[PDB]
RNA sequence: GCAGUCAAGCGUUCAUAGCGACAUUGCUUUUUGAUUCUUCGAUGUCGGCUCUUCCUAUCAUACCGAAGCAGAAUUCGGUAAGCGUUGGAUUGUUCACCCACUAAUAGGGAACGUGAGCUGGGUUUAGACCGUCGUGAGACAGGUUAGUUUUACCCUACUGAU
RNA sequence: GAGAACAGAAAUCUCCAGUAGAACAAAAGGGUAAAAGCCCCCUUGAUUUUGAUUUUCAGUGUGAAUACAAACCAUGAAAGU
RNA sequence: AAAUAUGUAAGAAGUCCUUGUUACUUAAUUGAACGUGGACAUUUGAAUGAAGAGCUUUUAGUGGGCCAUUUUUGGUAAGCAGAACUGGCGAUGCGGGAUGAACCGAACGUAGAGUUAAGGUGCCGGAAUACACGCUCAUCAGACACCACAAAAGGUGUUAGUUCAUCUAGACAGCCGGACGGUGGCCAUGGAAGUCGGAAUCCGCUAAGGAGUGUGUAACAACUCACCGGCCGAAUGAACUAGCCCUGAAAAUGGAUGGCGCUCAAGCGUGUUACCUAUACUCUACCGUCAGGGUUGAUAUGAUGCCCUGACGAGUAGGCAGG
RNA sequence: GGAAUACUGCCAGCUGGGACUGAGGACUGCGACGUAAGUCAAGGAUGCUGGCAUAAUGGUUAUAUGCCGCCCGUCUUGAAA
RNA sequence: GAAAUUGUUGAAAGGGAAGGGCAUUUGAUCAGAC
């Protein structure tokens, strides 16, 4: 008949529960605590019908900006046109999660700031930066009992 | 081109419980090393779960051969992609040089069978040591004992676009 | 045109199909014609004249590469005895003095990709059947050589 | 004819596409207002207590 | 076309996963040459007059090959387009079909050659009648009648002439 | 599935198995087991005042929905809703 | 459960220590948000780049599009009806594809010199009738992507291979000799003796010889073949694979590898060098535009002048500037 | 056993031939050679010589030759039509 | 007393159009100047 744009249109396997993964949900996901500034993932569970963002935003990390009762209000920026928009969403807490690079970062930072103090109470200036990849230096390849053997390309059918 | 022979020996990476992997040598004939050590990858990546990112090339070197001024008579195994299948084949070249004669039966493969460098294996080169091993005619009558033979009709290049007397093709 | 697309999706899977057949049956016949030293140091109960010994230390895995390397010398005698004197011989002939020549390279280099013969790879050999994961994960298949093992 | 989104990403980076200016000190309107009373009462305290020990 | 038996290649070395050329039988009887007065035709924008070329997928004429080909008369093939291929009748018209004569009455193309070379009918209206539909004005590519396009002295081509 | 007078596909009772193969007004999809299903008890939050946000989007209107605030209530032992 | 595509982070608006505010929150001297004071710059927290960065007002034209590779939906199907991503034409010349909106190369101020891209080097036509190894003879050969379409199959045309066999105990071809006996096996037939048919398919002697491979006679005969032997003396036979060539169906004015023509090519496959030439690249001059800068002395000029340095220059609808 | 020569690479090694260009206009800079005044190929060409002084070079104009060049304006995805 | 268009004289070109661009030859014609 006519094209539809339902709120919840195709979002048949988006919002369906995983391989025996059904049923209530686990108490950590309800005992997490949550700040201002913090940075969150978007995944919608399908057994929580209240509080459900919209099919654009699974798979989106924003930043904590509200705290309220059972929910949290996250801004994400989203692009109309030629420009970006932020967008306020006041979900639930049983649809986010925490991002795990923060953590790393933070965790890299208490590192940096460690090595520094230690580095400056050895004496030392050391470099904080990391690197990229670089290429391998010389060595020796020695052949006790490791002498070459000689490969040759294979025939068709001969020895099948 | 004119082809080289290498000698191309490389290896894995070295790892935790994989310390001092086994080197492999292959004779690779190519006109330069960077198509070497590609041809090299090419068949370590069909033969074995190695790739160009996971090994390193441990030596290439560049084979020169024994007898230059020989003549001798060589075997070649090879194999093909025509346009319906793949095939094997076994030729015989008499010839000085084992690039000489690999550069003769690429020539040959181009000329009776329309194959590409890109569809071509050579499988193994040997000398064949004795006669009466020597399969295909075509090499086998030039082994007779006090061979002889004249070149008739001997067509001579010119210059001045003109010539004064009828020419003669005797020789 | 009397074909439009569903004939074409019908004729590449067919193809497709018939490829792919084709090339995992050749991969398999490469993968049981490799593992031909396995069969024959497994074969007899690993040597059932020797199936009360389960030990097998450094002496006798040499014996039995070589007599898996010498194992076809009895066609390559009779070969040359029916050899004709005016004649090529034949491509039989050629490819199994190659095989010959081209395994006692491999000998004298690092004789044959066997079992370790060193630990429990003799239990699992015995109970290892015909399939290819055995390497995948249990093979002990370290080398050895024509002299001092290593 | 009907419908096409050719051109559409040309024209969107002719000018760019750009990320909006971000501030110090955000907008406290649609924050929960018991925060925003009790942060105004704050913010006035510690204005009045610099002002008198801060000279 | 459907159904079954095959069986060389096959599923780039497997026959019976799954194809499957050449074959082979079945199914379609007023099933002992019977009935069938039938053109069970097709065709609506073309048809006819005049005139010229080209194709070969050859009807006749020339020369060959095969056939239980006695002769005579035919049948089936090969080369071959040098040369011919009619007069009438008849349904709106044409093909097809009939009547003859004939060595033979082959098949096609050229804007389904030749709708401002010429003509019947259309494109192409306005008058009128019948049938059917519509309350009506009207409608119908249902039927029947009557009905206005009208260069050449120009350039080229062609035919002749200085 | 195994048992019980009439009892016979199939009436009522008893036990065992039973991850949902049932039910949840209507199309289809998703969700749900000491429940969102079935049976009971109490009720009127299907109330008042107005802002903010999401979808369609010009980030206009209409429709629908989300999370708080300030009151008044319901239910429950209660946390809660 | 890939690949390709996709969100975020990689710090000074940061981290740490100490203790101020509140009408929010805690059982609380707890927190939450925002702070005072103090410490932390050779790297301030991966790479590469950055033609200045950020912001505001106002207004033109347009709102018929089309083509190509790839992925797709509906219609046997179309140069049929529709979508997705990127690149183009429209708006665009130049070198090449003989010719062409869209292909290949490359985008454009006026000139000089040098070098090249794509494409070429018998003559038209600038440039090797180069060098090298082979293949092919067509009574419509074949000659360069888009693009001017044809296989399986058949060939006693040629080239190269693969697998089986036979062979000095003599292979293949040819000449010559044998090719026997129960038995004219059994039915059918007027008669069919190996040879109009149905049944059949055995046995002996052999070095070998069929209850018969064909020709034959009314039926017999005779000959041949299958199979053995003598003579001659070196390799031979089958099936199959794939290169080039011929056939693998062509329609009507006279005609098209672009044309002439070309046959150990001037064709096809492959390789190595030399050479030719675009508005492209490099260097130089000149014009203009943009940007960054220098210059106080009046007697000499235009401080809107004079001068130094660097980069750039296609264009329809349309905007603005100088004449 | 002792060499040579190929092939690839380097030189802040030398040296011959040809073509195109000469922007700028007192000094200022960086250097080189010489113990130093000086000299120089070091922030862009000078030196010497000949002919002719007018239709000789050059312009304009009419043609000839080589190669290239479709009729303008307009609507259109698409104009020599 | 312009142009379209026409006559006479002089010069030139012309084997199925004419006109244009780059470059030079030939003929005619012309300024500057040392
Ligand atoms: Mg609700
Ligand atoms: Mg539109
Ligand atoms: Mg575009
Ligand atoms: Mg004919
Ligand atoms: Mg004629
Ligand atoms: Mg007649
Ligand atoms: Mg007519
Ligand atoms: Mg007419
Ligand atoms: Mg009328
Ligand atoms: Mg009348
Ligand atoms: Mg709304
Ligand atoms: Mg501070
Ligand atoms: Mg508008
Ligand atoms: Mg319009
Ligand atoms: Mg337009
Ligand atoms: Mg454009
Ligand atoms: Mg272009
Ligand atoms: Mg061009
Ligand atoms: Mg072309
Ligand atoms: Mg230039
Ligand atoms: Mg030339
Ligand atoms: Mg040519
Ligand atoms: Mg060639
Ligand atoms: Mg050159
Ligand atoms: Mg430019
Ligand atoms: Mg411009
Ligand atoms: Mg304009
Ligand atoms: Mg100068
Ligand atoms: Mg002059
Ligand atoms: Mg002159
Ligand atoms: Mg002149
Ligand atoms: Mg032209
Ligand atoms: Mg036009
Ligand atoms: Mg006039």
């Amino acid at each position: 008949m006519g094209k539809s744009h339902g709120y919840r249109s195709r979002t048949r396997y988006m919002f369906q529960r995983d391989f025996r993964k059904h049923g209530a949900v686990h108490l950590s996901t309800y005992l997490k605590v949550y700040k201002v500034g913090d940075i969150v993932d978007i995944k919608a569970n399908g057994s929580i019908q209240k509080g459900m963002p919209h099919k654009f935003y699974q798979g989106k990390t924003g930043v904590v900006y509200n705290v309220t009762k059972s929910s949290v209000g996250v801004i994400i920026n989203k692009m109309v046109g030629n420009r970006y928009l932020e967008k306020r969403l006041n979900l639930r807490v049983e649809h986010i999660k925490h991002s795990k690079c923060r953590q790393e970062f933070l965790e890299r930072v208490k590192a940096n700031a460690a090595k520094r103090a230690e580095a400056k109470a050895q004496g030392v200036a050391v470099q904080l930066k990391r690197q990229p990849a670089q290429p391998r230096e010389s060595r020796i390849v020695s052949t006790e009992g490791n002498v070459p053997q000689t490969l040759a390309p294979v025939p068709y059918e001969t020895f099948i | 081109a004119h082809f080289k022979e290498y000698q191309v020996i490389g290896r894995r990476l070295p790892t935790e419980s994989v310390p001092e992997p086994k080197l492999f040598r292959m004779r690779i004939f190519a006109s330069n090393e960077v198509i070497a050590k590609s041809r090299y990858w090419y068949f370590l990546q069909k033969l074995h779960k190695v790739k160009k990112a996971s090994g390193e090339i441990v030596s290439i070197n560049q084979i020169n051969e024994a007898h230059p001024t020989k003549v001798k008579n060589f075997g070649v195994w090879v194999r093909y992609d025509s346009r319906s299948g793949t095939h094997n084949m076994y030729k015989e070249i008499r010839d000085v040089s084992r690039v000489a004669a690999v550069e003769t039966l690429y020539q040959d493969m181009a000329a009776r069978h329309r194959a590409r460098f890109r569809s071509i294996h050579i499988l193994k080169v040997a000398e064949i040591e004795k006669t009466a091993d020597v399969k295909r005619q075509y090499v086998k009558q030039f082994l007779t004992k006090d061979l002889k033979f004249p070149l008739p009709h001997r067509v001579q290049k010119s210059t001045k676009t003109f010539s004064y007397k009828r020419p003669s093709t005797f020789y | 045109h009397p074909k439009g697309r569903k004939y074409e999706k019908l004729v590449r899977a067919t193809m497709r199909e018939d490829k792919i057949a084709a090339k995992k049956k050749l991969h398999q016949d490469k993968r049981v014609h490799e593992l031909a030293r396995v069969k024959f140091m497994q074969d007899v109960v690993n040597s059932d004249t020797f199936k009360g010994q389960p030990i097998f230390d450094h002496a006798h895995t040499r014996e039995f590469i070589q007599s898996f390397i010498e194992r076809d010398d009895t066609e390559l005698d009779e070969l040359k005895k029916k050899r004709r004197s005016n004649r090529p011989p034949s491509n039989r002939q050629v490819l199994l003095q190659q095989r010959r020549d081209q395994e006692l390279k491999e000998f004298k280099a690092g004789f044959l990709c066997p079992d370790l013969s060193d630990a429990k790879n003799m239990e699992f050999l015995r109970n290892w059947n015909g399939t290819f994961g055995l390497l995948n994960t249990l093979r002990l298949i370290r080398i050895n050589d024509k002299g001092e093992q290593v | 004819k009907n419908h096409t989104a050719h051109n559409q990403t040309r024209k969107a980076h002719r000018n760019g596409i750009k990320k909006p200016k971000t501030y110090k000190y955000p907008s406290l309107k649609g924050v929960d207002p018991k925060f925003r009373r009790n942060h105004k009462h704050a913010l006035h305290g510690t204005a009045k207590a610099l002002a008198a020990a801060k000279k």
